[PDB]
């Protein structure tokens, strides 16, 4: 019920495209929900698969929010603090994987 | 709470409820009548001014008199660090106090300094998803949990339910641990997901803070 | 669009503007009509319906000079590998024919096998971003230098120069940017290249699709 532009960088390299994911706003939202979303997007758009991620040397996205805090999430940790928050709030979403 | 079961209405009238417009999205503790204290990566990113703390509820989904909602005047924070999860706790002084009563009452902390060997056992509890994706709870949850050292970090609080996967989940951040009436921890991460069934759940120690409390609150 | 200028209004009558959405979200493209019936675009502009406007220059505005026509068709090519963005193209099948108009005709292709010489300069269009801060709403484009291949050789672990082209002086702030992908890169009036990928960051040599090399395989899907 709501739109996050949000872009893929791979060792640096992009596809110019003005790209926005889909987010729930129905509920307030955790990291291991967006880490789903990230990781889909990651192998639909750019082949980047879940064992992949295993591989790859650094996997992470910068959650931009709109009131200038950012944080950032790796994607090959499992370790996650257990709050919510607003998609609402979100600015952007800046995936990159190395 | 994943795998726990519903507390007894107002069984824990420290328990605080902090909710932006979306709803509830991280636990506290009422440490004076103008003080709660949760976990420092709770209010990292929100806007402050939009937070409210909701005292004496019990049932989110319904309308309760017994709450009392107010506003944060002011943030305390000592050292956290949000790269390894150190001191992973706030002090949220409230724009006014509460009023005192059989639902909205304040917690009992530690000593300085006291540390919990394994086996010692505590109840955690909040309103987090009831599944490890499922949705947050209506009725404020508790769980039996157990102090475990082994899998933990010497700067952490942490806990298990042996063979079951149960334990704190999204919406549970910054909620109590209480062992022998005394609040000694903040629900502050999880590992491998929510109810593993392997990895403890880890809370910030309140008994290594209790002295900066101290200068704070009093 | 960096660095460029807005086109004059319905002067690149082939310019396609693409609004592409799948259960995940949404992308907004460029493309080109290379026939009444059929736009040129990137494979990685691909989603489960596509909607395309041809004759537009501000596309916030509502313009009598535009026709809206969803995708019949969208056929990425059959060898698109979107992890190395190898064979980076798709042919949008129209789900009716456009009304051939001064503001609304095909561009055309190059011959089979034709090249295009470091230093050539070219021009890409599109509706894509400014900058990091700022958009667009009308029709934009900018000229850019083909480099020799050793430009995209060094920095691109699979840049192929016999399916690609490596565009952009490193020294020019001029490039595509986000909503640009699958814009033309025209030379001559011939669209040569495709906007595909590059840095991050912005900074040129970007690579495109270099249409000529995939001259059987168009013919073949658009018969
Ligand atoms: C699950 O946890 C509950 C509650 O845990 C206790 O209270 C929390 C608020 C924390 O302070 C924890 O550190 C603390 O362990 C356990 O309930 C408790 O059970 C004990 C033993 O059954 C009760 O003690 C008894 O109380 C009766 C009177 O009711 C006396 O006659 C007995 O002699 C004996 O002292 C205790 O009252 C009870 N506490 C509460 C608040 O209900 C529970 O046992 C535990 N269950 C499991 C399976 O671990
Ligand atoms: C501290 O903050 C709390 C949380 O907002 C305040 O509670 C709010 O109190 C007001 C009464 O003062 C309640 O009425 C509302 O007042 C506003 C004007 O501020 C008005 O625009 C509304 O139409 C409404 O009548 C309000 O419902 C209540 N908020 C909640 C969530 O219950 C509290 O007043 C503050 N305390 C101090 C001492 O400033
Ligand atoms: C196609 O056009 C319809 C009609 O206005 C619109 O509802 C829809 O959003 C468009 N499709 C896409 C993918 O944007």
């Amino acid at each position: 019920t709501r739109y996050v532009p949000y872009t893929i960088a791979v060792n640096g390299t992009s596809t110019p495209i003005l790209s926005k994911l889909k987010i729930s706003n129905k509920q307030l939202i955790s990291y291991k929900y967006l880490n789903d979303k990230v990781k889909s997007v990651l192998k639909s758009e750019r082949g980047i698969s879940d064992l992949d991620l295993k591989f790859a040397k650094q996997a992470k996205y910068t959650v931009y929010f709109k009131n200038g805090k950012k944080q950032v999430v790796n994607l090959k940790s499992d370790i996650f603090t257990p709050n919510l928050f607003s998609a609402k709030d979100i600015k952007k979403i800046d995936i990159d994987v190395k | 709470i994943v795998g726990g079961r519903r507390a007894r209405p107002h069984a824990w009238p420290f328990m605080v409820s902090l909710q932006l417009r979306g709803g509830h999205f991280c636990g506290a503790t009422l440490i004076a009548p103008n003080f709660v204290m949760s976990a420092a990566h709770c209010v990292a990113n929100v806007n402050v001014r939009a937070v409210r703390v909701v005292l004496g509820a019990h049932n989110l989904s319904r309308r309760e008199p017994t709450r009392q909602v107010f506003a944060v005047q002011r943030i305390f924070e000592n050292g956290y660090d949000p790269v390894n999860l150190l001191n992973d706790i706030v002090i949220l002084q409230l724009n006014g106090s509460a009023t005192i009563n059989a639902n909205v009452q304040v917690a009992q902390l530690p000593a300085q300094g006291r540390r919990l060997g394994n086996g010692v056992q505590c109840l955690a509890m909040g309103w987090g998803l009831l599944g490890r994706n499922r949705g947050i709870a209506s009725v404020l949850q508790e769980l039996n949990v157990t102090v475990v050292t082994s899998l933990c970090r010497r700067s952490n609080v942490c806990t298990l339910v042996r063979g079951r996967q149960a334990g704190v989940c999204f919406g549970d951040s910054g909620s109590p641990l209480v062992c022998n009436g005394l609040i000694h921890g903040i629900a502050s991460f999880v590992r491998g997901g929510c109810a593993s069934g392997l990895y403890p759940d880890a809370f910030a120690p309140v008994a290594q803070f209790v002295n900066w409390i101290d200068s704070i609150i009093q | 669009i960096i660095g460029g200028r807005e086109s004059r209004p319905h002067s690149r009558p082939y310019m396609a503007y693409l609004q592409i959405q799948s259960p995940a979200g949404q992308s907004r493209c460029g493309g080109f009509l290379v026939r009444e019936d059929f736009v040129l675009t990137a494979a990685h502009c691909w989603g489960s319906n596509i909607n395309v406007t041809l004759g537009a220059h501000n596309i916030q505005r509502r313009e009598n000079t535009q026709q809206h026509i969803t995708a019949r068709r969208a056929i990425r090519h059959p060898q698109y590998n979107q992890r190395t963005i190898q064979n980076d193209i798709m042919l949008l099948q129209l789900s009716r024919r456009v009304r051939r108009n001064r503001n609304v005709n095909p561009v055309a292709l190059p011959r089979a096998q034709e090249g295009l010489r470091p230093g050539t300069l070219c021009t890409v269009a599109g509706w894509g971003r400014v900058s990091m801060r700022r958009g667009t709403d009308t029709l934009r484009e900018v000229q850019l230098r083909v480099q020799r291949d050793r430009q995209c050789l060094r920095i691109f672990g699979s840049y192929d120069p016999r399916r690609q082209i490596c565009v952009g002086d490193r020294r020019e702030r001029k490039a595509a940017f986000k909503g640009d992908s699958g814009g033309p890169l025209l030379c001559n009036n011939v669209a040569h290249g495709i906007v595909s990928y590059g840095k991050s960051s912005g900074v040129p040599p970007e690579v495109f699709t270099r249409v000529s090399s995939f001259l059987p395989w168009i013919r073949t899907t658009m018969r």
